């Protein structure tokens, strides 16, 4: 003991240190969230527009300054205003699943007191590389 | 008289001039609450009314000159005071100040005048400073946090759980390539952010530039090889002006994201400008704080906690460092709670129960962010985040760097212990009681945690409740 | 160790690590002696060695990655500590330092290494500094004062007796005509120097920058109407760094003579780059002191006035300011005679029946004059100058601004109080006893004297000899 | 709402969004006192309640994207109104804006909010600005008369 | 990019919305077909959000909000403040990164702000774009006062 | 007398005043040790009371206005002599100054009253410096190398062996493209380091803009074509100041790693300044050294090589010139050894077997590395690598440069010569003896390296021993 290196693979942010987790217990946990008073909201991103970068600052006369890139997620069509059902959003999950192969699915939420976002889980796609 | 009185020769009673009880207040009004002892036979509303007049005017003996100026309107006002239920010659003394006195978010002007002036007196045998009324018009000239709560959520990138991290030591002398090494394995193992002590940042031989570049080497590294977002805390500690301005100014040429400085512990205006230049320059900034037993642990012969956090908040920071639970710091609930609801929330009453005498008319003013470090890890998480939640920014003293594995499986057992923590509140276990449960079952395949809970089988402390000054 | 330890995982004991009571010092070591109470079960070995591990090295959990630094001769060593008989649990620790440490004349980096990381310690009850060893190539690194006393005095064209001077007062908000007219009659009447108060300075309409136009006009013609070399010390006080250095830009432009300021209630590095500046630019620098119930009175528990006097003198001052005798800071007999010794002073050894433990070894540091603020006075000038002679800055707050004759008159009663007490002095009398009565005789014909001896009839206060805190 | 509200497509009645005749103001707030004559067909009470509402958030179509930004305290609210006695269709409105809303101590910011967007529109036939609250907090960051009449009396000597 | 109109779309609600969500909101108009959008004073700058920040979360946005559809697009950012040395440092922070095209709101603000700005805006080869507002109590003076052609040429 | 004594008019003899042969020194005392011979009729006191007072006071006839100033501890003072074993008339001096007399860290105050004034006296026939005591706080406000040893081995990111390189030759004036090609194919070859000389610089058509700029063309694929952290020193000369700070800040923008300056032939303030900007810029600074046979080789009648290298380390320098083993600068054992071990060393006591008079402490000061020049290659690189051991940074003279084969070959000739030595030296080898049959084993297949041993296969000589001045 140990060798320590994510092989082939790389860690995607908050939630892939662990084992990954099934949509029952992702249901659970939104149930949970949802009952606490924050808002979701389904996104996606191309598998080298999740992975973050600072390549645009060849454009800029100013860096680093704060600045950074390729950390940004397209919506899935709505947040979740209004109707809260998590079978609503397992469902949205597969359509875009099923749109994507290469792009990664993810979940968000919001605290609307602050404003303040909440990045949760789980970093997936239909190509999803080497299990740690 | 609003000027031209000609006093008859003497000192006039302090109680005949500077106490009002029935006073009513502005909403321009500055106010103070002190708990106070005087010495042995003098009144104490001749003690609360000399100190709101030596604070405002001041006399030795007054003639006609002290009539040149305007007093009417203009003067402090000592307010009606209470006794102490704990001590029988302790009482609160209420002091009231007009805006006409003061220059416009003056904080020295303001530190000597609250402060300095009235925590002299020889017949004073102990003040205790317990709370502040600060009028919105002195608040918003002030510039309160440059890149606060609501501000650091969106800048961060990240967050939904704590924010992890790890204090640097030995503090002592670490060579530039082997802290560079270290630096990197703890980001790249797992943890968000990294933190620097005064005696890293600079050394005889070594100068701050240079471990600033093996810094900026593991930096890109430690996000370009994880894909997660990470930093480190740069602590820039130095010994002028001259030198804190070339700490800043250089490390502007890389434009890195959040650093901290123990310039607070160097001086308030330092602080306050550094705080003005972070703002315009659309940095983060961490403010370090220390002096626990002389300064913030001044039982009841000075400063507290909710006047601190308060003060703090009134110079300004967008993070802001907060108990080491054990050793050093604070880590009392009755201390801590107030004291980040204090820096966390805005738009909230005065409540005896809670130590707050006074009301500074909030809306609009940012929330800043509790530094915690973090003495003792794995066993003292589920108690931790049951009562913290996602406040912290938790930068551990011994995770990571007490692992006998390594910085890499150190940082991932910690960053382990953090998600499984996480997930476990995220199905609204009950935390307390299911947390030991929660990491015995965590270890089975974590081998870095197993290896964690081995190494650490001997701290179990949650936190004290009740003050130890 | 110069490095590379295996060490296995927990804390090992700081008596068998940071702890060698057969230890000799080097020329470059840095030492500091504490006065400390543990809490009730814990060992003052095992308390004087971890304040030397915590600021040396610091640990929550060690293992072979603390064995990455060179431990060697580069760590802090608690030497052999001894009782204290004024108390059951109180003992005094003395640690040591090497150079290589700390960066070199790095203030807030040896502020917060030597009493930021060490006065914080749950385990500790209370904790005061008693003394200090800064060797010679930290004390020339430091930068001191910038025209003390060797400079000072033939820079100000005038010595002989102590210099003369007065505190303007009420502090509250005198419109600028009225302080114009009592500085010009003060001045004109007798004062050498007069002095503002925090609040004097700045008002919501009156501007510095228009008050010091008053002066200006003012004090072309306190000197030129005079013929005698006098002025006033401006205070100069600011919210923010870039504020501080506005007020001393605009003020070069006139390049007037000497100013004091609070910038030193402010922060350490502050007055350090000012001192630099002041250096820079020729001027005389007078340095404020506030804050005495809370920092200069901190009994068992903090700082005290050897220290403080040490403290202040290695950033460095002119002039100092220093006990009130009567009200907001000391004058007792055992309290100011080293703090003014330690100020005055060069090449002098260690004495412990004067508190002193260390010595910093001197030759070519120069000193810096005390300024006190003077309560009472014409019958208390005989033990002033008995005691002090002919250091201050004497500024009065019960003198001049008290006379109902005015401020002409009041300054012509002090003026001709302190010329008849230094008369007396130069004659070689008896002084403690003659006073009384030199005083009556001088009051024949000065009518001024006269009434100032009849308003202040009451006035007989000596000091006080022993300590109170 | 705080944020998250999945508003119907269209245009919701300012006078059930922008309008409290019982809103209990701040001592924080910004107030305006105006005096306006509608365009013939528009209710007193809508022009007040529109004119809080475009100086505060605007619309022109909303859908569940309006539910984005933090509307419950933060937005300008139109009080309570009364007549003119020297016109019929004359009357003042009293409208109401939290500190949140506008840069501190912005003159182009006040100005523009303030009186650029709102002395525009078409269904306004005239209004009129009668008076103005500034907060303490506003008013000291304003930065005022330089060396006013407390100063100049003793500067002209 | 020239023939036919420039499509684009007026940024609301006026009130106060968070960067993340301001940053998907232009992100996802510019990339589903818009060329420009416009900030309104308020949109500029709040209590709790710099406009040095509001600029940083464009920046993110813009660069792939170009780079993600293959089309030349942007963003006039509004540029609005209360002193001129607040208009300075909002132009020249703004002239490191050398943005393509802004507005003002300044000739609500003063007429020789605007114009200083003109000659600036020559000196460093950007584009400007003017902002108008006061209608009522300018422009629609009937009899008495300021007209629409005459506005034209001042403005011009 | 402390000041005020009215001295009778005439000289007093300097053995009655400047001569206190049992003075104790203070440890803020600068010392110098000096190897003299009077002219006929002259005692060795007098000369040494003289030169102290001469040096301290001066005087041509003294009388009262000479008691305007305070001697008593301020002046100099000659301490006990000692005769000199190899001449009749040849003594040492040891003279002693307080802090007091100079100015704090300035190197044109103490080197014009040290050396300026000393090195004058017409009834002096020679005067040779031996050591000096330079005391911590004076070591401290001088500023030392800007980046040495201990920073230099990090900064470099290559260490194991010596550092290989070559000096660019021929001075006149080769034009930019073609020494573009030479520097490429020698970097290709395997060197680590090339260098300039003062005239490859600048000459009046290819200014070093445009010769800087074939550097910057060639350094980019001599870097990015090899894999191999190389660069190349710019020497950088020039006319002016206004010159040299235009040299230094044009490459600033681009950064180049590491460059040296001949600056230290030019001006010792004008280098001083430069190693200060070069620490603030954090670059590295190599410093050239020249005049070996006007000032290096002054056998009793002035400077020496151990000074010389106290006096190179006292301004500072990161790499610093060193032996050319033939040719224009020293190659010999009790020459070289002592000269790298006072500049690469810290920490060791005063031995006389090693000429070493007076220790300069200690504790804290920055090592500089020797660079040779190298005009012997491939036999003498046992020897120079037994000797010498991983100092150097050998920068050779017929290497490279003087291999029929062309840069490339020559180069790799160079570096497999390095790292058969260095593989001999990490088996233990017996270097002296088995280096021989080690660059016959290479010689097999390195052909380059047959080739190096065919063109030098004369030269087979080691070092002298014994200074040769």
């Amino acid at each position: 003991m140990m060798v320590w290196t994510p092989v082939n693979n790389k860690m995607f942010e908050t939630f892939s240190y662990l084992p990954p987790l099934t949509d029952e217990q992702i249901a659970a946990q939104v149930d949970y969230i949802v009952a606490n008073g924050w808002i979701p909201c389904l996104e996606f991103a191309e598998a080298d527009k999740a992975y973050v970068s600072n390549e645009s600052a060849i454009r800029f006369g100013s860096v680093s300054c704060l600045y950074y890139d390729n950390r940004y997620w397209t919506m899935w069509k709505l947040p979740m205003f209004g109707c809260r059902d998590p079978m609503q959003v397992l469902r949205e999950i597969v359509a875009c699943t099923k749109a994507f192969p290469d792009a990664y699915v993810r979940l968000v939420a919001f605290d609307n007191q602050k404003q303040v976002q909440i990045m949760g889980f789980l970093v997936q796609r239909p190509k999803t590389a080497r299990d740690f | 008289t609003k000027a031209g009185a000609g006093f008859k020769a003497g000192v006039k009673d302090y109680r005949l001039t500077y106490y009002t009880p029935d006073y009513v207040v502005r909403d321009t009004d500055i106010l103070a609450a002190f708990r106070m002892t005087p010495q042995l036979g003098v009144p104490p509303e001749e003690c609360g009314a000399a100190v709101a007049a030596e604070s405002s005017t001041g006399t030795w003996t007054t003639v006609w000159t002290d009539g040149l100026t305007s007093l009417d309107r203009y003067k402090g006002r000592c307010y009606d005071i209470e006794p102490v239920p704990g001590e029988d010659n302790q009482y609160i003394a209420y002091v009231a100040y007009p805006i006409d006195l003061f220059e416009e978010g003056s904080v020295t002007n303001m530190f000597t005048s609250i402060v300095g002036n009235v925590f002299g007196f020889k017949a004073l045998r102990a003040l205790r400073l317990e709370d502040l009324r600060i009028p919105p018009a002195y608040v918003k000239t002030f510039v309160g946090p440059p890149h606060g709560i609501q501000v650091e959520r969106d800048k961060l990138n990240k967050y939904g759980r704590g924010l992890l991290g790890c204090t640097i030591k030995p503090k002592l002398g670490l060579s530039a390539k082997n802290y560079g090494r270290a630096v990197y394995e703890c980001l790249r193992g797992g943890l968000d952010f990294t933190k620097d002590d005064e005696n890293v940042n600079s050394q005889p031989f070594m100068r701050w530039r240079d471990r600033f570049l093996f810094v900026a080497e593991a930096i890109y590294k430690a996000q370009a090889e994880t894909g997660e977002v990470k930093g480190h805390y740069l602590n820039a500690t130095a010994g002028t002006c001259e030198e804190m301005m070339k700490r800043a100014v250089c490390a502007k040429e890389l434009g890195v994201p959040i650093i901290m400085h123990d310039y607070l512990t160097g001086g308030f205006t330092a602080n306050t400008s550094l705080a003005i230049y972070c703002r315009d320059n659309g940095l983060l900034l961490h403010i370090h704080r220390a002096m626990h037993a002389v300064i913030d642990r001044q039982r009841n012969h000075g400063i507290h906690f909710r006047v601190l956090a308060k003060a703090l908040r009134m110079s300004g920071g967008d993070h802001l460092h907060s108990g080491t639970v054990v050793g050093k710091l604070e880590g009392e609930r009755e201390v801590t709670l107030g004291f980040v609801d204090l820096m966390r929330d805005d738009y909230v009453e005065k409540d005896r129960s809670r130590g707050i005498y006074f009301t500074q008319d909030w809306c609009s003013m940012p929330g800043v962010m509790p530094v915690a470090s973090g003495g003792i890890h794995v066993w003292h998480m589920p108690a931790l985040v049951e009562i913290f939640g996602d406040d912290a920014c938790l930068q551990f003293g011994g995770g990571t760097l007490g692992h006998p594995w390594g910085n890499a499986p150190g940082a991932a057992a910690n960053r382990v212990a953090l998600e499984a923590c996480t997930q476990a509140r995220n199905e609204g276990r009950d935390l307390a009681r299911e947390g030991g449960d929660v990491i015995r079952s965590a270890c089975k395949w974590s081998p870095e945690l197993a290896a964690a809970c081995e190494v650490w089988k001997e701290i179990k402390f949650e936190f004290d409740t009740i003050d130890k000054l």
